[PDB]
């Protein structure tokens, strides 16, 4: 009997069992509802001071391999599971998951209903809290602390989760057959993008990779000058975790890269950060969108694509500056999904095109990007 | 975009009777079809010969036939309806074979009838084993090597080019039917004749093993926009190797990487793609080595499915409700999404937060000398579904869903037995029917996770779950009822332990337990089934019990509820018809005021179907699950009368327990259930009833038998004894003693009671003689031979049983005539399997009626008091499942082994006979030869049926006696040989074609076991035969109608009625 137990804001308990590290963890609180892809929705930079619960009971049947790796790190605060499986049965595993937790420090806990939890969540909304997994887990002290997080609204995750110093990455998506494949070498690269490290998914970078693109990742931080000191044939805004509003210097970078042609691509946090850099305003939604089966239609081509999101925030579609143009939109809510400045070559979408995990139905939001880059080298 | 405007009719090809592989998963289907191109507004036309759905309920469509389904028959409705469009994926492979008939013979062009859904090209693309192949290449898809054969030459060779074993996959045929696993040249041929004969296009496809890779399955729609969903993955549990129908599956898939499900996902879509399906659904099957993660496209079903179905129960995702709408026109983002209250549309991809688990239901008691292991050809008759929170938890609540009597994992072999071990590693290596519980064996006999996995291909991820649950119960067999603390009672139930599993380990009643956790408090909450992992919420209350939390089924408090109990999953002599009733039970009661409360588990029907009942309880039909749900509920009253034996035999326990059970008492069931209590009650009323005697001794038999006086029908699997011999002969191979009823007629009277009156429904004669099972033998309303003066005897009777045994609602009567004198075979106190039949030949909604009976209204109240005797005649005839197991005599007799009927409709009796027999799939012909072989009793008879047959054009062979008694008649037939006698005999005649009808009697254990050859030869080689001589004068009589010649609709059938 390895105790755990996690308390939200709201005094709400939940007891169950401890199946990663001893301690404590702190986050807000958000459920996603994906099947299957849990070490991605883990090692996901996004997930950065979230406890995540995950509707699906059981969390864990295909073990855990480092193909499945969207950052060096997990960044999930917690795990909130209703069932650890006694084995991991697949042949790409190579460690369970219970070790894993264990081995990246994760508080976690199983045993729980945690379809109670997301009715919760859904009802009253999203909700900080707090896991204690140890010999006798203080609910009081629990609570305390869930009611001591700050909260995601204000506060900027990304410069926490950027890299210190900038990168190259070169290489392309994961096969059956070969895995991750090497490094390109930098002369197969017919472009040569700038990537702002938000929190960005390895994934991202691969599929740019895949598409043409050589890479070089700065920190959140990078200045407009050292930029377009780099002569980018494009300029790429990672998905990232936190409040988008309060970063301030990517802001106005942004509002830098778009006096020019450059071609700019933001994805999720950087959707947000364009929308913001053009005029828009960022919302705090109710709960967010965190699943792998969400329904967006590209409204100019009047399709539906089912995709992959994970945002706890929005852009506002009423108070889009003339110049931004609705590009896309959830069919579960109507919720803004993508943009286009009217005026410049700058677009973005909500969702993450590059899933890991989920559906490849976005996939092609890319491949506009490339589009837009190739035209800017026309020139 | 919107719905389609160039179309207004639209005609709906129906599956036809239920059998192996082809079953109530199409009533659900079609009858979702009716329902949502009507709402839409379109003019809805229908055919379908099986009577006992909800499809071909006149005011479920504007045309509904229930016609054979021939392409001439439909021909005729197309001409006389002039639909403009047709929608041929809702009706199995019987629909997809009569669509591309219809548009073959150029029927469709003819009218200008338009196939809407699925294309002829794309379901012939699907369906056609060489075009599909192809078309896997072109897209980069894998399959296994393989060679397309249309003759055993060609055959051959394919096998010698990928070896043994290989796998047989017949063109245009679905559920494995004419296929099998060849793992030796003798079966190799024996296999592949069988298919190449039954597929519609005389072509297999052979491929290399894959026996023992997993098997998983995807369920996609896609609309005219090209926007495409995965509606439900399925990841099976038995491999590769045994039909996905036969196998036990859950959802979703489980031990595939993200990146692994992707991939199949992609190639889901591309496969639609590629085939042209645009604008429906279809199901894509997947073979993926576990080493390696390889994937292998194995087939697509370009239509609705047993596992689209499924995939809608599991989901709440109503697969076939929306392809309809596709189908006229729409795209999924403009449909709604029915549950989440139409709050999001119908473009998404579902999401759920539990585990489903599929078991398939197995009849092979019934079927003797069959083959009982699991191969690619399907051989269950039905399926159970359970949700749990866990797979452990949904698996076990299957477990005791099957209605197989097992409470969990019972155990199959003693823990003591020297030779278990040996067994039990046969029934692993070797699937039957039962494997599962061995499996658990395995575990206490000693076995690890890897040598059963090693026998069995099962994925440890589940063999895990089980050896837990095994350990477990180890557990509690030690610690006994003492050691059942909260905790651990806890622990147990949401590993989903049933309390009659443990009562037998702890050694206590199941009573005991179920105290225990009331005294602790522990019951089930409820989850509703919702389609997005509760992201949204929901309006509709399909539910499912579980050991959790929170409970969300919020019942109540304002209305009277009326809760109908399910049969479960269907077996042979369980089927639709039970289902039926508690659909219109639900259906009417609704319609009245009250709040209906519908408990089944069987993913097949329309009594699970949300939009069916105000509420619906997923769970399996026992007595701790009723009674958790009557727990919180508190209805008025409890029906359990419809669902077959199933709620039945609950009846008393519910009672016990205080349930409300409305309509005839428990009491009363028994005492028309017990024999004993039965022949008192008939003695009482002073009836006749066969001499009878109950014998423990074989001594105290041939003694009492002498009393009784042969034959004898034993009866424990039942058995008609000629002779004291054969008595003995009978025990030694082996108790109630009836003389058996030797040439009587068969009638069966369904009848409704209020207690102030009695309604009879409807008076049927068999066509069959008493000794074969009502449920096998075909029959006529009206009566085609019987008396008016004896039928009304027969109404008497029914009468004095209906009021002596306080009836309320519905009840069935079965007697015998013989000698102008009725005798009373037994009393059927609930709703029979006639009943949906009686109420579309009659136009009166029997279980509606009854269900208000028992709820309180009158038949007087209701104003249906009068017998309705309709101007036109109806004929049921079955259809056996003989030809899914060749190793049988495909012999009729007292015990059932039907699976399904349809119905005729005539102006005379022959004419309903004619349609009923073709309905049935009936390969009689208007010409040829007949060949005669009968036994002594039939040998005066035969002589008129010779004639008939001389009358009509047939030649005729004779076997020796029969050829005599001919012979002294005048009539003379050209003798053949048995095959004692010498060649040519029946078997190379058969063989050879030389016959296109067969009528074959016997009687006598040896005399019967001898002529086997006979009926083995002649389904084999299709040719129509008859084993009775009623049912051959009965074909003698349809040789003079046309069944093809008119058609009628169920609405102009019940207008004809005065
Ligand atoms: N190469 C193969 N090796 C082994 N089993 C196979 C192979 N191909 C198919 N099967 C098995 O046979 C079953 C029936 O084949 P399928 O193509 O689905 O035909 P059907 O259309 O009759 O349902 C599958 O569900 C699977 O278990
Ligand atoms: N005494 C009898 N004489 C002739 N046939 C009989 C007699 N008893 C039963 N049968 C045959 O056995 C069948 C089944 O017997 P029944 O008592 O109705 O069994 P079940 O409960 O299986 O429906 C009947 O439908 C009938 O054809
Ligand atoms: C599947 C049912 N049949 C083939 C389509 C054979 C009984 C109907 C003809
Ligand atoms: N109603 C039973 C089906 C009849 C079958 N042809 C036979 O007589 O054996
Ligand atoms: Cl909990
Ligand atoms: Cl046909
Ligand atoms: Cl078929
Ligand atoms: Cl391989
Ligand atoms: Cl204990
Ligand atoms: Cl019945
Ligand atoms: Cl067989
Ligand atoms: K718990
Ligand atoms: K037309
Ligand atoms: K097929
Ligand atoms: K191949
Ligand atoms: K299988
Ligand atoms: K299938
Ligand atoms: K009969
Ligand atoms: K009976
Ligand atoms: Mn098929
Ligand atoms: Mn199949
Ligand atoms: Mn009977």
């Amino acid at each position: 009997i390895k105790s755990a137990l996690l308390v939200l804001e709201d005094g709400t308990q939940f007891h169950g069992r401890a199946i990663g590290a001893t301690g404590s963890a702190v986050g807000e609180v958000v459920f996603n509802t994906s099947m299957t892809g849990y070490q991605e929705i883990l090692t996901d930079p996004s997930y950065s001071r979230q406890i995540v619960t995950l509707t699906y009971p059981h969390i864990g049947n295909v073990g855990t391999n480092d193909a499945d790796e969207e950052s060096s790190q997990v960044h999930a605060q917690g795990l909130v599971i209703r069932d650890l499986p006694l084995i991991a049965s697949n042949f790409r595993n190579t460690e369970d998951l219970s070790s894993y937790l264990k081995r990246h420090n994760i508080v976690a806990i199983a045993d729980i209903d945690t379809r109670k939890l997301t009715r919760l969540l859904r009802e009253k909304g999203a909700q900080n809290g707090c896991i204690i997994a140890g010999d006798n887990p203080d609910a009081a002290l629990a609570l305390e602390k869930a009611r001591a997080f700050p909260g995601l609204n204000g506060m900027d995750l990304a410069k926490e989760v950027t890299t210190a110093e900038a990168y190259s990455w070169t290489q392309g998506s994961w096969t059956l057959t070969g895995g991750l494949p090497q490094a390109k070498k930098e002369d197969e690269l017919p472009f040569h993008v700038v990537a702002y490290d938000f929190g960005a998914k390895r994934n991202i970078l691969r599929m740019l990779v895949d598409r043409g693109c050589r890479l070089t990742i700065v920190p959140a931080q990078t200045s407009a000058e050292d930029v377009l000191k780099m002569n980018p044939d494009g300029i790429f805004l990672s998905n990232g975790p936190g409040d988008p509003a309060p970063c301030d210097y990517a802001i106005t970078a942004i509002q830098k890269f778009l006096e020019t042609d450059i071609p700019v691509f933001g994805i999720c946090l950087g959707h947000q950060l364009l929308a913001l850099a053009s005029g828009a305003k960022t919302v705090k939604m109710k709960f967010g969108h965190h699943g792998g089966n969400h329904p967006v239609k590209d409204v100019e081509k009047n399709v539906v694509m089912i995709t992959a999101q994970n945002h706890g925030f929005a852009v506002d579609e009423a108070t889009l500056p003339a110049n931004l143009r609705v590009t896309h939109k959830s069919l579960f809510d109507g919720t803004l999904q993508g943009i286009h400045r009217t005026d410049k070559p700058a677009f973005s979408f909500q969702g993450n095109p590059e899933a890991s995990p989920g559906p490849h139905d976005a996939a092609p939001l890319f491949d506009h990007f490339i589009e837009l880059i190739e035209q800017y080298r026309k020139t | 975009m919107p719905k389609r405007t160039d179309i207004k009719s639209i005609l709906i090809l129906g599956a036809g009777p239920i059998v192996i592989g082809q079953a109530c998963e199409f009533d659900y289907s079609g009858a979702q079809a009716c329902k949502a191109l009507r709402e839409e507004g379109y003019r809805v036309i229908n055919v379908n010969s099986n009577p006992a759905t909800i499809m071909t309920d006149p005011e479920m469509a504007d045309a509904t036939y229930i016609e054979p389904i021939h392409w001439e028959v439909v021909r005729k409705i197309i001409e006389k309806e002039r639909p403009d469009a047709v929608l041929p994926t809702m009706g199995g492979q019987t629909a997809l074979n009569c669509a591309l008939e219809l548009e073959r013979q150029g029927v469709l062009e003819e009218f200008g009838v338009t196939m809407i859904g699925a294309t002829a090209d794309a379901i012939d693309k699907a369906e056609d084993r060489r075009r599909f192949d192809v078309a896997m290449k072109k897209i980069g898809l894998e399959t296994a090597r393989s060679g397309i054969a249309h003759t055993m030459e060609e055959a051959l060779a394919v096998a010698a080019d990928v070896g043994f074993p290989c796998i047989i996959r017949p063109s245009f045929t679905m559920g494995g039917s004419g296929g099998g696993i060849a793992y030796n040249r003798e079966e190799f041929e024996e296999i592949c004749a069988r298919g190449l004969d039954l597929s519609p296009t005389k072509e297999l496809l052979i491929d290399e093993s894959l026996i023992g890779w997993k098997e998983y399955e995807m369920e996609v729609v896609r609309d005219k926009n090209d926007n495409c969903i995965i509606v439900c993955s399925i990841e099976n549990f038995d491999a590769m190797g045994i039909h996905t129908g036969d196998s036990i599956t859950v959802a979703p898939a489980q031990t595939l990487t993200d990146k692994e499900y992707q991939i199949m996902r992609n190639a889901s879509m591309a496969v639609l793609r590629e085939i042209g399906v645009e604008t429906g659904g279809s199901n894509v099957q997947f073979a993926v080595n576990p080493k390696n993660g390889r994937l292998i496209v194995i087939e697509m079903n370009p239509r609705v499915s047993r596992s689209s179905a499924l995939a809608s129960k599991a989901t709440g995702f109503p697969i076939a409700k929306v392809a309809a709408k596709l189908a006229v026109g729409y795209t999924l983002d403009e449909l709604m999404n029915d549950i989440t209250g139409g709050r999001t549309p119908a473009s998404f991809e579902p999401s759920i937060d539990y585990v489903v688990t599929k078991i398939p239901r197995f009849n092979f008691e019934k079927f003797a000398g069959a083959n009982d292991r699991l191969t690619t050809q399907m051989k269950s008759v039905g399926e159970v579904m359970a949700i749990g929170r866990t797979q452990q938890e949904s698996l076990q609540k299957a477990l005791r869903g099957l209605e197989v009597g097992a409470t969990g994992f019972d155990p199959k072999v003693s823990l003591d037995d020297p030779e278990a071990l040996t067994k039990i590693r046969r029934e692993l290596k070797d699937a039957g029917a039962d494997r599962i519980w061995y499996i658990a064996d395995a575990f206490r006999a000693g076995l690890s996770v890897d040598g059963v996995f090693n026998l069995t291909n099962i994925d440890r991820w589940f063999l895990v779950q089980i050896e837990e649950l095994v350990r477990l119960e180890e557990k509690v067999a030690e610690v006994g009822i003492t050691g059942l603390n909260a905790d651990f009672l806890r622990q147990l139930k949401r590993k989903g332990f049933a309390d009659a599993r443990l009562a037998k380990l702890a050694g206590v009643r199941e009573a005991e337990i179920r105290k225990l956790r009331d005294q602790y408090d522990l019951h089930p909450v409820y989850k509703r089934v919702d389609t997005c992992a509760a992201e949204f919420a929901t309006d509709t209350a399909y539910m499912y019990s579980t050991y959790e939390e929170e409970c969300e089924a919020n019942p109540s408090t304002d209305r009277e509820k009326i809760m109908v109990l399910g049969g479960g999953p269907n077996r042979i002599g369980q089927g639709i018809e039970f289902d039926y009733c508690c659909v219109h039970a639900s259906l009417a009661l609704r319609e009245d005021g009250y709040e209906t409360i519908m408990v089944n588990c069987n993913p097949e029907t329309v009594s699970t179907d949300y939009d069916t009942s105000d509420r619906l309880y997923f769970e399996p039909v026992t007595l701790e699950d009723v009674l958790e749900i009557v727990r919180i509920e508190k209805p008025k009253g409890v029906i359990v009368q419809y669902g077959g034996q199933t709620p039945l035999k609950l009846a008393r326990a519910l009672e016990a327990a205080g349930v409300p059970v409305i309509g005839t008492s428990p009491d009363a069931i028994d005492r028309a259930e017990d024999r004993e209590r039965f022949q008192h009650a008939v003695e009482r009323l002073k009836l006749k009833q066969p001499a009878n005697a109950t014998v423990t001794a074989i001594e105290m038999a041939v003694e009492k038998a002498k009393e009784i006086g042969y034959p004898l029908v034993v009866r424990a699997a039942m058995e008609i004894v000629y002779d004291e011999a054969d008595l003995r002969r009978y025990f030694q191979t082996a108790v109630l003693l009836d003389h058996f009823l030797d040439d009587a007629v068969e009638v069966d009277v369904d009848a409704i009671c209020d207690g102030e009156m009695v309604l009879i429904g409807g008076i049927m004669e068999h066509i069959e003689q008493a000794g074969v099972h009502s449920g096998d033998s075909a029959c006529s309303l009206p009566a085609y031979t019987l008396s008016q003066e004896i039928q009304d005897v027969m109404r008497q009777q029914v009468q004095k049983l209906a009021f002596e045994l306080q009836v309320r609602g519905l009840m069935n009567v079965q007697f015998a005539v013989k000698n102008n004198e009725v005798y009373l075979i037994e009393v059927n106190p609930r709703a029979a399997r006639t009943v949906p039949f009686v109420s579309k030949a009659t136009g009166v909604p029997l279980a509606k009626v009854a269900a208000r009976v028992m709820a309180g209204k009158s038949l007087a109240e209701q104003g249906v008091t009068k017998e309705v005797i309709p101007p036109y005649y109806s004929v049921k005839e079955v259809v056996l499942p003989f030809n899914k197991f060749p190793g049988v005599d495909p012999l009729l007799g007292p015990e059932m082994r039907s699976t399904g009927e349809v119905m005729g409709v005539g102006r005379t009796f022959a004419e309903a006979f004619a349609k009923a027999q073709l309905g049935s799939n009936s390969t009689m012909k208007k010409h040829g030869r007949a060949l005669l072989s009968v036994r002594e009793g039939d040998k005066e008879r035969v002589v008129d049926l010779a004639a008939k047959l001389l009358k009509q054009g047939f030649e005729l062979d004779a076997t020796h006696g029969t050829a005599i008694v001919l012979g002294e008649a005048g009539i003379n037939p050209r003798l053949v040989n048995k095959v004692h006698e010498g060649r040519p005999h029946i078997q190379d005649r058969i063989k050879n074609g030389e016959y296109t009808y067969i009528i074959n009697t016997t009687s006598g254990r040896r005399a019967i076991e001898d002529s086997r050859v006979i009926r083995r030869s002649a389904l084999q080689y299709k040719v129509h035969y008859d084993t009775t001589l009623n049912g051959g004068f009965a074909t003698a009589m349809a040789l003079n109608a046309d069944a093809t010649e008119k058609v009628i609709s169920v609405q102009e059938m019940h207008a004809q009625i005065k």
